[PDB]
Order: structure tokens, then C-alpha cells, then sequence
């Protein structure tokens, strides 16, 4: 039902900033929770953030608050993450993941039953 | 001092043979038909100003999603469980799930179906779980439908989580309409000599109170279904009899709108 | 199994010959939900009728209400048609005023 | 049947060299046969090589013939992979696969048919 | 030609009772015996592994260890879903035959001594005229592809792979030419005056063989044959008996032919 | 379904008495796979005998082998004795030397 393309990976500096971006293909993308994960070298998958509908607090993990932003553009079927203050251990495969969850469910309960993925884009944050 | 107003939804699916299908559903709070679904229609259609709750714009619209894709995923899935099952056409198939909110925010909930009118199976907890002494072919099914763990997910949202904060926004929302009180108003006339009829109409809500001589309730009176009318009011007819005894005989009426004032009409 | 339909007719105010009404009639406990009802005045339906979405009861049973305004006088006599499978011909079930 | 668990991924220099394993836990993982597959970001999972029995040939993708040797020690119910020469086109999260295959069957027609999966290990060649 | 037979037996008593036993059949040799009280699948032969290394061999252990207590742990579901009553009695056979070029295998399953599915190409399908609750259990088997897979990895690639290595470890037994012995006894009269002749046949292998009771060129054509019965050693022993008249009984002998005996037919002459 | 068990009954070399042989009796045909089989000398039971393992044939039917090495006298009578859910009776199955 959804289709999911990441992009905007590539390689930045230790403090700098970077925006990744998700086109997503599909018929109602403003009903679907929408999440970013990535996956460290040698370190497991790990939720980063996760959106849902205007007026509600998205999700984020706790090593990322005050440096990510996830945001959504339902009008061009994207989602984005701005990435500030970017730290080494921020190096990792980022991957655009999605579920279709009905009202009344809070969002921290549905991080582990995404169903569409995307294929990862590679963030490198040198020095 | 609290009232139940269950929020049950109904799925009518018939299959004529597997070219002509239709599915239909209704949505009820209490009493109240709150919600209808036509097949010719793309969206759930809002029957009250109330009608939508306390949800968003965006809920509401997420909730039209997972239903419009049901309904066509249904619809195909029963005509493939029928080729799976070599099951007959004509299909007559009904769902009535929902919940309740109880006073004190207890929730319970409740999923149901129903094949050629006779129940098979039912969703409980977290699956599919077969009606006692049910088909052979109903083994098959449960077995194929609890390998959709997207499904089964969904589901136990849609009533653990959906249904119980969808009601008590409609409780709320329709505060009003779901505690008003309608007055009935009755009426005498003659019957068929085995008779008096007596007639009530225009009541709401539905429960009622109709007997018929002073203080003593003649207790051989026939009490009719409870017919509803066009605005949602309702409507009985009871009925009595020796032909002298009938002279100072009356139809007492009990009803809550009445504020204890009962209505009393004496023939003659 | 299949359901024959109860059909009960009625009206929504006391009959008083001259003044405006409504017809109901109540088709209930039929299976399955296929069905045809129409309301008769003389004999020949009535154009402008309505009636409420089709439902049933716990016991899976169909139910459904037709009603149409009318004003009835002296000599009109009005029914109630009902077509089902488990019906060999229409049922008509004549509304009977008092 | 089996369980596998992928370990020693992690961030390595372009040139240099990594070694992967594999803990398998099961009733008899010499029957096996074993490969590794990579999913690199944006591109679908592919098969990297395949092991089976001792004396036979194991199987390699023709984009890691000569950097990349496939070996397993069925004393200790681990699989490896040495990896080296690595390239930055190599990034890509490595996951551990198993499947029993009777004899009979050439290596080569059993490696679209793995049943065990690892939930892998990222391994990331940076410059 | 020696075709590869792998037959399963298994018993449900009830749902706390059952067993599985299985052989397997190379030719007319039993190669391998598989007890329910035993772990693995038992060599009857020094070559009964072919070629097969002992990789290769423990593979296919724990294939049938696995496949044994799973085929006895769905059986049971599948009697709960079809509302089966037990006691419950399986069949299988499956193998295959090498021709020398084309190949072809089969897997029939039979319960309560009759055809109810098999294996056909990739899939499981139904016996003809099986029962309606077969076309339930058809269904839930073609919902698992490994099993599948596996089925057709075992008859189109291990059982011909087996069947060559077989033939080629156990050659010296397998072209083994054993030399019958033969000997005449008198029967039951088959009526008044009349006399039973009777040949008897033993010891000879492979089991084609032909004995007819013949007066020189011509062969009595009211000979009756027995069925080819095994001896212990794997062996087999041949009944022919002739019903005639007394007089008639001179002259008459009973000729045996036999690929062992490369042309020498045994005679046996009667008195 | 039930086939009643073909019981044959014959020895590995001729009846020579004083000489060692082995007293064959062949049990096909039958179903179900449940069956007693048991060889008597004088009426006794056999206490070394040995069985193939039960197989069965193309039409699913069992088959089994059970032998015993002996050595006939001229007195002594053999005999193999079958039970079987098709048998009303135990049924005996002689030797005949001839
Ligand atoms: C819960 C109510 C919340 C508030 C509602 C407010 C509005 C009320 C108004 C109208 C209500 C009308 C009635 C509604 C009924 C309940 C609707 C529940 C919707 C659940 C959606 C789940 C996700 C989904 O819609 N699931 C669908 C799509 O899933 P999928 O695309 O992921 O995969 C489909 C393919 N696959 C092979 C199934 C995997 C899924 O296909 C439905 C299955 C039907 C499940 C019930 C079946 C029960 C048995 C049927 C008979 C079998 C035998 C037949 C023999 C001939
Ligand atoms: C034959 C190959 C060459 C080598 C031979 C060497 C000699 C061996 C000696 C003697 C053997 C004699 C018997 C052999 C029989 C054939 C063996 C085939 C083994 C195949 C293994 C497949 C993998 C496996 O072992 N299959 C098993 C394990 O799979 P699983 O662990 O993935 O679990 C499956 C669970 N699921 C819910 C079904 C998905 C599986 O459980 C059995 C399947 C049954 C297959 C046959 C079914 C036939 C019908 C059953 C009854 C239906 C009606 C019931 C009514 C009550
Ligand atoms: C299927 O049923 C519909 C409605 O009952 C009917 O119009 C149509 O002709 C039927 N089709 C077939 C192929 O019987
Ligand atoms: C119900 O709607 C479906 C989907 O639009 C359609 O295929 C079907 O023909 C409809 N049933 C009718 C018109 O009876
Ligand atoms: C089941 O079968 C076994 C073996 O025949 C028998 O001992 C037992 O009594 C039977 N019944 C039960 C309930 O186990
Ligand atoms: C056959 O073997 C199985 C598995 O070991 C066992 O559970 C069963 O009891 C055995 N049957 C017998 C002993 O009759």
C-alpha cells in the first residue's frame, strides 16, 4: 500500500547539519504513522523518531531530542528529519518505516509494528 | 444512577454468486442509528451533527481509510475462502462488533460473525476463535485468518483502543439526544371480541411499562412488541376478556419521561 | 436455515379522517436480507415512501420500517406488500384502522 | 530450528580488513548450509556466498571473488566470513542464513531458498 | 531394474498412543529399517549409504528424526481440526527409479489402507474419490513451501542421487546369481485314479525365474504356479504342481530356467 | 476395510530327517497390520522365531515372514498359527512334508 524511498544521505562534518527525506507512494499517506530508524556499525536497529497527525507531540528517542526534528509534508507525500548537532555516533543506515494505525492507539505503542520499510540511506559523520 | 448506551457496528455482506456482491453497515449508540454505509457510497456517511465524536479531521479520515480497504479486502477474501472452502453461493454474511464504555471508564468489547445467520466465529483477545460446534470448514478459516498478524493488530486497536475512546466522545458529544425524554401520548379503541386495545406511541427512550382495574393489574394482558416510529420514537399496543368485567377496567402507562405523573385512561 | 418476515402495520398518530399521518409498516425477523415491501393505497403503491437502513436483532434476524405520509379518509383503505423467498406469493397485510 | 546471530560489524578504513561471525544455535548445524547476504542502503538483499560440506567448493557473488573467503567451525556452531580488501561499496548490513538441503542438490539452486535468518550486522567502509 | 521404495507405517491408537516404523526396498533388497524405538534410521547393508559421505548421510538422520515426530505431531492436529476419531492408520510410499535419461519419482500417502493424496510436481493433491475433509487437509499442506521444497529436493534430486550410489556400493550383492535346487513330492489326488505332481523350487536369486512341467518339447499347459516366496536369506522358493492321469505321469519332467544357471536348465524327470 | 491374511507355510531345503532347515511361514494379504503369528512343534510353541519387518505391498496390503531353524524328525509336526481380526478362529496352517 506504501512505498517508501529514503534520500539526502551522505557525508558531513561533527556539528554540522543534514536533512533526510522520504517520498512516500500510496493513497491516504496523512493516516499512516510515520517513523525514521537506524542501525549503527557493530549496534542494533533503534527507533529515531516517529510522526503521526497535526496537533500531536511526535516521538523521539532520548539520544537524539533537542538535536532531530522529524517533520511531514502531506501534501507531497514526505517525510523529513532535520538532523542539527550532529555527533559520530550519529553514523548510521537511516530507514523510513510506516503503519497505518487507528485513533486512540498512543505512539509509543505502535514503534514496534511498522509494516512498509524503505531501503536506508547512509549518514557518515566524520571527526 | 447511570445508563448503558453500547456502540454496536453491523456489516451486512450478501453474495449473490461471484460477480454480484454487496456489503452495507450501520452504526448504533444505544438506541440511536449514529453512522450508515452504503456500498454505493466511498465514505461512512454521519447521521447526527454529533456523529464524528471527539475525533479529528484527520482520525476521522484515517478511520475511512482502514474502513474502505476493509470493505473491498473483505469482499475479496470471501469470495476466495469460498473457492478455498468450495463453499455454495448464494453468502450471506453479517459482522456486529463494538463496545461499551461503563460508568467508571470500564471498557469491554465484543466482534461476531455470522454466516447464513448462524454465528461461526469471533475475534477474542488477540484471535480468531471458532463458534462451539461449528462447521468443519470454519477450522480452515480461523487457521488461514490468525496467520494475518497485521489484521489481528488492527482489530485488537479498532476495539481495545478505538471503539472505547470513540464512545466516550459520542457520549459526550451526544449528551443531549442519548438522555432525552419524550413524553407518550395513548389512546383507546375497541377489538375483535375474542377485547380493549390499548395504544401507546411517541415514547422515548424505549423502556416502557403498559398493564391493565383501580389497584389491582389484570395480569392476562397481552403486551405487544415495541414497533419503532419514523422520528425514534416507539410505539406498543396491549391488549385485553369477559365482556361485563371490561366495565371499569384502565391501561396504566409507566414511563421515565413522565416524572412519576403516569398516564391513566379509563374506557367508558 | 431461512426466516420468514413478521409484518405489522400501524400508524404514528391516532387516525382522524381529514388530518395528515404516517403510515408505518414493520418488517422484522426475516433472513435472508433480501427483500421487497411496498405500501398500498387501493391497491396500487404509493409513490413517495421511505424507509430507515437495514439492520438486525442479536439473533441476526432482519428488521426494517417503511413509512410514508399520508391522510387517510372514510373509504381508503390501506396495506402493507411483502416479497420473500420464503414466500410463494406477496403477503399483504391490510392496515386495520382503531 | 536454528537461531543465528550476527556479530562484528562495525565502522573500518577503505583497504582494510573485518572478520564477521555467526552463533548458531540448533541440533545439528554441520547439515546446514550456510550463507551471507548484505542489503546495501537503497538496494535490495543479495546473496554475498554459500558453504555447505567439507571438500566441497563454497559459493561467492562475482563482486567478492578474491577479497571475500566463507568458512564455518561446526565444532563450535559458528560461521564466518573474512572480509577483506574492502571497498566503500561494500557497506551494507551482512546477515547470517541457513537452510537444511538434502543431498543432491547443487549449492548453486538452494540459494534463493533460505529459511533462517539473522536480524544482521551492519558493516560500514568508510573514505 | 531397482527402483527405490521408502515405506512408512504409522499407528495412532489415540491421541497418547503411536508409532512410526519404516524400510526402505532396493529392488527386491531391504536396505535400511527404521524402528520407532530407535534414533536414527538403521543400515541393514555395509553398503546400504552408497555413496553418500558421512556429512551427507547425518543430513538425511536428522531430515527424518525431524520429519518423523512432525509427522506425528500434524496428524494429531489434524484430527482435532477434522474432528477424526481415532485409532488413525498412515501409509506412505515414495521413492523413485534411475532410468538409463528420464527419471520419475512418487510420494502417495494412504489412511485407513486407502489412497487419499499425493505429490504431484510441487504441490499435494487429492485422490479422485477421497473424502470432503481431504480437500481441508490438502489446503493447509500446500500452505507450507519448506516442506514442499523439501519433497521435491528428496524425490527429484536425493532419492536418484541415492539410488546410483546404491548400485554402485552394493554391486557385488545386487548382481549376485544364486543357483536354485530343486526336487519332486507327491500331493493330494486331485480326484479318482488321478495324480498331483509336484516340483518344488528354492534357493535362487534375483526372483525372475520360470518352471513349467514339460514332456520333453512340450509344455503341459494345465501347470499351476505358486506365488514367489522369500526365504530367509533373502532367497526365494516356487511351487509348481500338475493334476493327471496315473498312466500319463511317465515320461513327464519338470524344467526350471533361471539367470544363474547361464542356459542349463534343471530337469527333473518323474519316478 | 479388512483382508483377511494368505497363509503359506514351506521349508528352506527338502524334509530330510536328522538335518538341520529352516520351517518358513509367509503371512500376506491382510489388513489391518495388527496380527499374531506364532510356529508350534507338537502343538508347542516355537520359542526361537524371527520376523522380517512388517512391509506392506502396492495395494497397501501387510506382509510378513516369520522362520525358525529346526531339524524334522519323522514323528515330530509343524505347523505356523495365525491370528487376526478377519479370523473367527485361530487359524492352523500344517506343514505337509510331501
Ligand atoms: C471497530 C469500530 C470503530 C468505530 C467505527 C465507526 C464507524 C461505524 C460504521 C460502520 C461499521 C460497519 C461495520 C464494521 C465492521 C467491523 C469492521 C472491522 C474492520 C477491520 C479491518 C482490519 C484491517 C483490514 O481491513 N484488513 C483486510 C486487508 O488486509 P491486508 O490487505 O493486510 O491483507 C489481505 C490479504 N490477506 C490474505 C488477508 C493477508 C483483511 O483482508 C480483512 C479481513 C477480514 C477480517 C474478518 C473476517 C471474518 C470472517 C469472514 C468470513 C470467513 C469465511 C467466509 C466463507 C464464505
Ligand atoms: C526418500 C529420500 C531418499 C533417502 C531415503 C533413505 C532411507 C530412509 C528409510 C526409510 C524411510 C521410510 C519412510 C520415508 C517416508 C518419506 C519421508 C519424507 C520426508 C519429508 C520431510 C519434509 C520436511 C519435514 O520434516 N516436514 C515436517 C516438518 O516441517 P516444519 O518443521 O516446517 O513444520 C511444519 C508445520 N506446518 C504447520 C505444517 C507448517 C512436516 O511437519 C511434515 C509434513 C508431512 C508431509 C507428508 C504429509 C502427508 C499427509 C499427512 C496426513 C494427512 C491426513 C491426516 C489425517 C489424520
Ligand atoms: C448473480 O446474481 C445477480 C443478482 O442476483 C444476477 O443479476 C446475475 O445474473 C447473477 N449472475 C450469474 C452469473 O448467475
Ligand atoms: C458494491 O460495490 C462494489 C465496489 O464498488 C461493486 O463492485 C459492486 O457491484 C456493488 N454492488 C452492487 C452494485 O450491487
Ligand atoms: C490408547 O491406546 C493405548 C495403546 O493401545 C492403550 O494402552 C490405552 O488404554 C488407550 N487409551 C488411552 C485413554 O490411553
Ligand atoms: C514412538 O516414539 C515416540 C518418540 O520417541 C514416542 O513418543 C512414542 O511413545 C513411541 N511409541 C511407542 C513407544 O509405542
Amino acid at each position: 500500500q506504501v512505498q517508501l524511498v529514503e534520500s539526502g544521505g551522505g557525508l558531513v562534518q561533527a556539528g554540522g547539519s543534514l536533512r533526510l527525506s522520504c517520498a512516500a507512494s500510496g493513497s491516504s499517506f496523512s493516516s499512516y504513522t510515520m517513523t525514521w530508524f537506524r542501525q549503527a556499525p557493530g549496534k542494533e536497529r533503534e527507533i529515531v523518531a516517529g510522526i503521526r497527525w497535526s496537533g500531536e507531540s511526535p516521538y523521539y528517542a532520548d539520544s537524539v531530542k533537542g538535536r532531530f526534528t522529524i517533520s511531514r509534508d502531506n501534501a507531497k507525500n514526505t517525510l523529513y528529519l532535520q538532523m542539527n548537532s550532529l555527533k559520530p555516533e550519529d553514523t548510521a543506515v537511516y530507514y523510513c518505516a510506516a503503519r497505518l494505525v487507528p485513533p486512540g492507539i498512543p505512539i509509543e505503542r505502535t514503534l514496534e509494528s511498522m509494516r512498509y520499510w524503505g531501503k536506508g540511506t547512509l549518514v557518515t559523520v566524520s571527526s | 444512577m447511570q445508563r448503558l448506551f453500547p456502540l454496536r457496528c453491523l456489516q451486512i455482506s450478501s453474495f449473490a454468486n461471484s460477480s454480484w456482491t454487496r456489503t452495507d453497515g450501520l452504526a448504533w449508540l444505544g438506541e440511536l442509528q449514529t453512522h450508515s454505509w452504503s456500498n454505493d457510497s466511498d465514505t461512512v456517511r454521519s447521521l447526527k451533527p454529533w456523529s464524528q465524536g471527539t475525533f479529528s479531521d484527520q482520525q476521522w479520515e484515517t478511520l475511512q481509510h482502514i474502513f474502505r480497504v476493509y470493505r473491498s479486502s473483505f469482499t475479496r477474501d470471501v469470495k476466495e475462502f469460498a473457492k478455498m472452502l468450495r463453499l455454495s453461493y448464494p453468502l450471506e454474511l453479517q459482522v456486529s462488533a463494538g463496545c461499551e464504555v461503563h460508568p467508571g471508564n470500564a471498557s469491554n468489547n465484543f466482534f461476531h460473525v455470522a454466516f447464513q445467520g448462524k454465528d461461526i466465529l469471533s475475534f477474542q483477545g488477540t484471535s480468531w476463535e471458532p463458534t462451539q460446534e461449528a462447521p468443519l470448514w470454519v477450522n480452515l478459516a480461523i487457521q488461514v485468518l490468525n496467520q494475518d498478524k497485521w489484521t489481528r493488530e488492527t482489530v485488537q486497536w479498532l476495539l481495545n483502543g478505538t471503539c472505547p475512546q470513540f464512545v466516550s466522545g459520542l457520549l459526550e458529544s451526544g449528551k443531549s439526544e442519548l438522555k432525552k425524554q419524550v413524553k407518550p401520548k395513548a389512546w383507546l379503541s375497541r377489538g375483535p371480541s375474542p377485547l380493549l386495545v390499548c395504544h401507546v406511541s411517541g415514547f422515548y427512550p424505549k423502556p416502557v411499562w403498559v398493564k391493565w382495574r383501580g389497584e389491582q393489574e389484570q395480569q392476562g394482558t397481552q403486551p405487544g412488541d415495541i414497533l419503532p416510529n419514523a422520528d425514534e420514537t416507539w410505539y406498543l399496543r396491549a391488549t385485553l376478556v369477559v365482556a361485563g368485567e371490561a366495565a371499569g377496567l384502565s391501561c396504566r402507562v409507566k414511563h421515565s419521561s413522565l416524572e412519576g405523573q403516569d398516564i391513566v385512561l379509563y374506557w367508558g | 436455515i431461512q426466516r420468514t418476515p413478521k409484518i405489522q402495520v400501524y400508524s404514528r398518530h391516532p387516525a382522524e379522517n381529514g388530518k395528515s399521518n404516517f403510515l408505518n409498516c414493520y418488517v422484522s425477523g426475516f433472513h435472508p436480507s433480501d427483500i421487497e415491501v411496498d405500501l398500498l393505497k387501493n391497491g396500487e403503491r404509493i409513490e413517495k415512501v421511505e424507509h430507515s437502513d437495514l439492520s438486525f436483532s442479536k439473533d441476526w434476524s432482519f428488521y426494517l420500517l417503511y413509512y410514508t405520509e399520508f391522510t387517510p379518509t372514510e373509504k381508503d383503505e390501506y396495506a402493507c406488500r411483502v416479497n420473500h423467498v420464503t414466500l410463494s406469493q406477496p403477503k399483504i397485510v391490510k392496515w386495520d384502522r382503531d
